[PDB]
DNA sequence: AGCTGGT
DNA sequence: ACATGTGTGCTAAGCGCACCTAATTTCCTGACGGCAATCCTTACCAGCT
C-alpha cells in the first residue's frame, strides 16, 4: 500500500525558493528552462504546518545541550553535558556539536535525567546517553524523514557503543517542476529616502528575480514502513497520513511570501494507491503553449488526464487494481473529456476526501484517529 | 573588424522603446513579435552592403536582446575574462570563489543560443559589481568564433592572466 | 485567526510602475502578459496614504543624524560615532536603510548620543536605543531586518537578536486580462523662434490600463504578539489596512496619466489558513458587446470564491465574510446566491463587519488609541 | 540465441548517480558531455526491484559467519566458523563472497556444526561456496572468487568458478548536451538560536536529462549458466522486463521523487547488437514543435531506417517492438513504417518475447 | 613402466 | 536577407535629455567499506597408464 499524491498548482508571481545569489531555482527538463521549487521545502513546510502539530516530535538540532540545561532548570548543568556530549563522539568547536541529532521530544526528560545523575561515572553515562539517543524513534516527524548518526572516532572515549541510528524514510517528495516554459522576470527594489536631505535622488536600488508557474508536486507515502517505525500505532499512521494530505493540500512554502502572497491552493488533486510509485512529470515535457480557447491550468489538467489515462491503459489493466480518488473544488475541472471514466471518484470535496482515504487505507475516522498523538 | 564595430555603435543610438522591446523578447526567438523582427531587420540588413564582414545573425540577435538587458557602454579592454577575474579576486578562496567561478566555467561549454542565461547571471554579478564598461565588439567577434576551442582557450588563459595578477 | 483581502479595481491609461526605461511593469501570469503593480509600491503607498497618517510610529531612515538633531548641535558627535556601529560614512551616510522606530527612538536616544559618557560605553546604548522598541504597527507589519557589519564595529557592541518577522503578506497586483503597452509618441516643442521652424527634443512615453487585482492578508495573533497586547492599536491597524486599500492608490505617473480609480468589488474572508483567489483569472477577461470587463471579471471572482467554498471547507468552522461592491451594481454574478453571509453596499460598513467578527471592537474609540 | 532490450527515458531533476564528489556521471561521446548512468547501478536496482522477490536468491557478502550465526539458536559457532572461512582462502571479516542465500545457510550450517574436522570442514565449505550456482541473478550479473594463495593450507583446493554474465547494460547515455545543475541546500537547526543560521550549508548537484537506457539478454548463456531449464530462465526474463519498465535507480529519490517511466521499448531479435548511440552523435537539440522525447524518438527512428535499409539484415529481420500506449508516440512520424508490432502495453511485449524464445505463456511461467 | 600434474 | 512587378500622379525640412543609486552576520558533516591471481622450479614423485 502505497499512497501517492500528485499535486497541480496554479502559483502566482513569487519566488518560493532561490540559491545564493537570489535566482530562483531553475531546471531544464525536457531541454528547456523550467522554474523549480525544491522537495526540501515542501518537505519542511509540510513539518512545520498548521496541522502537523500534533504529529511534531522532532529536532535535527545541534544543541541538544541547551535542552538538556533547560530540562535541567537552574541547576548550572551546561558544562557537564557539554563534557558528557563530547565523550560519546560529538566533537564541539565553537560552543555547539558538530554535527546535526535527530530525536525524540520526549526522551529530552530521560537524559537530562541520566545527565543530573552524579552516581554514575563518566563511560557509564555516556553509553547511557547514547544508549537514550539512538533508541529515540517515538516521533513521526523521524518516521517520514529519516535519520542518520554516526559518531567521530579520533576525540571519542574507547568505552562508548552505539546501536543501530539510522531509520529509513517513508516520505519520498519530488521537485515541483513548472508545467508550462517558464522565464524569469527582472524587478529592481528601491529604499525609502523619505526624508529629503539635499541629494534628492536613490537611496537603494537593486535587483530582484520572480516568475509565475503552474507547479506539479509530487507526494509518495508508505504505509507498512509509516506504521512499522511508528511500532505499529495503526492510529498514529492513519492520523499521519490525514494530516499530511491535509498539510500538502493547505499549505505552502514560506519563501518571500510576505512580499509575493502566493497562497494558491491546489486546483486538482491526484490521490492514488497501488503497490510501486507512479509519476506524471512526463506529462509535461512539451511545454504548454496557452491558447486562447483555453487556460494555462484547464490545459495542464488535461495534458495529465492525456498521460494519466495514457499509463492506466498501458499499466493499470491487471489483477491488481488501481484506485484513484480525484480531487478538483466542486468540480471545477475534470479530467480529459474525451474520456470521462478515468477517475473512479470524482471527489469535490477535501474533507469527504480525506474521510474516503482514511476508509480505504484501513477504515478509520478523522475524529478517532485524531485522538492518537505523539508530541 | 570594421562592420561589427558599426552594428554595436548602431545598436549604441537605440532609443528608450525599442530596447524595450528587445527587453521584452527575453528567451524568445525573433519571430513570435513582429515589431521585435522589424527592429532586427532594420539594424541587421543595412550592414551587409557596405563592409563585407558581418557577425553571424544568432549572435547578433543575442547581444542585442543582452545589451538591451542590461545596457553597459562600449570600450576596448574591458572583455568578459578580465572583468570577470578581477572580482574573482574580491572573494573568499573557500566557499563563493568555487560557486562564482563555476558559474563562469559554464559558458564554456555551451552552444550560442543556450547561452543567454548564463551570460544572464554572468552579467548580473557584473552588475552587482558595478561595472558600466563591457567590450561589446571584442565579446562579439569572440562570440561568433565561439564554435573553435583556440579562442575558448585564450578567453580561459585571459581569466587565468587576470586571476594571478 | 487571518483577515483576507480581495479586491477588484480598473484605472484609466496609466504609468503606475513604469521601468527605469519608463515602461510599465509587466509580468507572466498564465502564459499572457499581464500589468503588474509592484508589492513594495503597494505597500509604500498604503503606508504614505492620508488615512495612514494617523498611524504612523515609524520612519526606517538611512542617515539618523539629522532626525536626531532636530547641546542643539550633535554632528561629526552623530556621523562620526555613528561609525563605531558598523555603518560607516560614504558621503555623510550610514549605507544601511535602517528598519527602526520614530518616535520613542528619537525621544531617547539624544540623551545618549548628545556627546559625553564615553565612546563605545553608548555603543551600547546605541544597540538598546536601536534594536528594542518593534511597537510600531506598519514597522511590525512590514518586519524588520538589521546588521551590523563586522569590518569596523568594535567589539563592545551586543547585539541582540533584532530579526522580526513580518505580520503582512501582500500579493502583486496583476490584471484580469492581457495587457497591452502603448508607446505614445512625444515631442518638446520650442516657442521663440530663434531658428528655423524646429521643435526641440522628440522621445516617447509607455502606458497601459487594466483592471487589477490585489490580495492582502493581515495576521492577528502575530499582529498582536508583536506589538504584545494593544488591542485598540491592532483594531486601528486592520480597519486603516482595509480603508487605505481600498481608497489609495499608487503614484507613478500620474501627473501626465491621472487614473486614480475606486475598487468596485472588495472580498474579505475570515479563515485559520491563507487563500488566494488568482487562479480565477488564470484566462484572461475577453469584453463581450453584452456587458462589461469590471462585471465579467467580477463573475468570474464569484465563480471561484464559491466553488473554493464549496470545496475546501464544510468543517466544524464554517467560512464567513463580507462582499462589498458600491451601491450593488455589481453583485456577486447570476450565479447561487446567499454565497457571501452579508451583501456591502457601503466600505465603512465593511469595516465595521471586519471588526465586528474581530471580537467586538467599534471604529470609533479604536482611533483614541493613538 | 540474444534479446536487445532499448529505452528512451526522460527523467525529473535527480541525481540518480554521484561519482566520489558528488556530481552526476559525465561522459565524453561524441565530443560533447553527455550525462551517464552507471550500469552497475540500473543492475541493482533492478536486481533489488520489488517483482524480483520470487527470484532474489543471491547473496555478496563478507560476513558469512554471521550469517552462520544468525540461524543457530544456541549452537554458538562463530570462532570456528571464522577459523574455518580463514583457512578457506578468505584472509582476515573477509573479501567479498557471491553465493545463493537459502542454500548456503541450510546446508553451511549442517557441514559447520559437526565436529568431524577443520580442514576438510574448510574444503568442503569451499566446495559447497563454489558449487553455488543455482541462482539466477548470479547467472545475470556473473562471479568470480579468487581466494588468496598465503593465508590457506596446502591440502586445500578449488574449482573452477567460471561463471559468465548474462547481461549486458549499458551506461545510459543523455540524448543531448549534459546541463549539470548545481542544487544548493542549507539545514535548519530546529531549536533557535542567536545566530539564525543553517546547521550545515550543503552542496549537491542534479541533472536533468532525457537518458539513453541499453540492455541485452544473452538468453543462450542464460540457459547455459542455469542448466539444461527454461521455466527460470523465461521468468528471469519477464522479471527483468518489468522490473526494468517498473523500478528506478535508488539514488536521492527521497530528494528528487523522480519515478518517471520509459517513454520507448524497443525489442529486436538478431545475432548481432546494436545500440542507437549513434542515433544521436548529433546532439538532440528541441525545437519549437514537439519535445526532446518526440525529437529524440525521431533521430532514433531515422537511424533505425538507416541501419534496417543500410545496414539491413533481412537474413534475421527486426521484431521491432514499442511500448507506445494507446500510439501517444509513434515511431513513424514519416518513412519509418517497419514497427511490425507495435503495442501499449508491457505484459503483451513480455508474453510476445517469451513467445518467439519459445512455447511459454507469461502466468504459467510465473511459478518458479 | 614411464608420465605428468602437483609439491 | 529595400532596390527592379510605375501602373494618369506618391513632398519633406527642421528637430532625439541630462543624474543620485547597489547592504550584509553566520551558517559549511561526520564514518565505514578500498580484491584476491597470474603471468620460471629448493623438482622429483607417486597415481596410474
Amino acid at each position: 500500500m502505497l499512497i501517492e499524491i500528485h499535486m497541480i498548482q496554479n502559483h502566482s508571481p513569487a519566488n518560493l525558493n532561490r540559491d545564493d545569489l537570489g535566482a530562483p531555482k531553475t531546471c531544464y527538463f525536457g531541454g528547456v528552462l523550467r522554474s523549480r521549487i525544491s522537495s526540501q521545502c515542501i518537505k519542511r513546510s509540510i513539518r512545520t504546518s498548521n496541522d502537523f502539530k500534533a504529529l511534531l516530535g522532532g529536532v535535527r538540532t545541534r544543541r541538544l545541550a541547551d535542552l538538556i540545561q533547560q530540562e535541567a532548570g537552574e541547576t548550572e548543568c551546561w558544562k557537564k553535558a557539554q563534557e558528557i556530549l563530547n565523550k560519546c563522539g560529538f566533537k564541539n568547536k565553537d560552543d555547539n556539536t558538530k554535527m546535526l541529532v535527530f530525536m525524540s521530544k520526549d526522551k529530552i526528560k530521560d537524559l537530562a535525567r541520566i545527565v543530573l545523575d552524579n552516581s554514575l561515572g563518566l563511560t557509564e553515562a555516556a553509553q547511557q546517553v547514547a544508549n537514550v539517543i539512538a533508541q529515540a524513534t517515538l516521533a513521526p516527524d523521524i518516521a517520514l524523514c529519516g535519520r542518520m548518526l554516526e559518531p567521530n572516532d579520533k576525540d571519542k572515549d574507547k568505552k562508548v557503543k552505539w546501536s543501530n541510528t539510522t531509520v529509513e524514510a517513508a516520505l519520498q517528495v519530488a521537485h515541483a517542476i513548472s508545467t508550462h516554459i517558464a522565464r524569469p522576470e527582472i524587478d529592481y527594489f528601491v529604499a525609502a529616502d523619505d526624508v529629503p536631505g539635499e541629494d534628492a535622488g536613490a537611496g537603494h536600488i537593486g535587483e530582484s528575480m520572480f516568475a509565475s508557474a503552474c507547479f506539479y508536486k509530487y507526494f509518495s507515502i508508505d504505509w507498512e514502513q509509516l506504521v512499522k517505525n511508528l511500532k505499529g500505532d495503526t492510529n498514529l499512521a492513519a492520523h499521519t497520513v490525514g494530516a499530511f494530505l491535509l498539510a500538502a493540500a493547505k499549505t505552502n512554502p514560506s519563501g518571500k511570501q510576505n512580499s509575493f502572497a502566493a497562497h494558491n491552493y491546489p486546483d486538482g488533486i491526484l490521490v492514488e494507491f497501488k503497490n510501486s510509485p507512479i509519476s506524471y512529470a512526463n506529462a509535461f515535457v512539451r511545454p504548454v503553449s496557452v491558447v486562447k480557447e483555453s487556460d494555462l491550468v484547464e490545459q495542464s489538467i488535461g495534458q495529465l488526464s492525456n498521460y494519466v489515462n495514457d499509463i492506466r491503459l498501458g499499466y493499470y489493466d491487471e489483477q491488481s487494481p488501481v484506485i484513484g480518488f480525484w480531487f478538483s473544488p466542486n468540480n471545477r475541472y475534470p479530467l480529459g473529456y474525451k474520456h470521462s471514466k478515468l477517475a473512479s471518484r470524482n471527489i469535490g470535496n477535501l474533507n469527504e476526501l480525506v474521510g474516503a482515504v482514511l476508509d480505504y487505507i484501513g477504515g478509520f475516522k478523522w475524529e478517532e484517529v485524531q485522538k492518537s498523538k505523539a508530541y | 573588424n570594421r562592420g561589427t564595430v558599426d552594428f554595436i555603435a548602431s545598436l549604441e543610438n537605440l532609443k528608450e522603446g525599442d530596447l524595450g522591446i528587445l527587453r521584452k523578447l527575453r528567451g524568445a526567438r525573433l519571430d513570435e513579435k513582429l515589431p521585435g523582427f522589424d527592429l532586427f531587420s532594420a539594424l541587421w540588413w543595412p550592414l551587409r552592403q557596405k563592409n563585407q564582414r558581418a557577425p553571424k545573425r544568432e549572435v547578433a540577435w543575442l547581444i542585442a536582446k543582452l545589451f538591451a538587458e542590461f545596457r553597459f557602454e562600449q570600450r576596448e579592454g574591458a572583455t568578459l575574462p578580465i572583468l570577470m577575474g578581477g572580482i574573482c579576486r574580491k572573494l573568499e578562496p573557500k566557499k563563493e570563489l568555487p560557486r562564482v567561478l563555476a558559474r563562469f566555467d559554464q559558458l564554456a561549454s555551451l552552444d550560442i543560443m543556450q547561452m543567454e542565461e548564463p551570460l544572464s547571471v554572468i552579467m548580473g554579478i557584473l552588475r552587482k559589481h558595478q561595472q558600466v564598461c563591457l567590450d561589446w565588439v571584442g565579446l562579439t567577434d569572440v562570440l561568433s568564433f565561439w564554435e573553435q576551442e583556440p579562442v575558448k582557450r585564450e578567453w580561459s588563459d585571459s581569466f587565468i592572466k587576470a586571476y594571478k595578477i
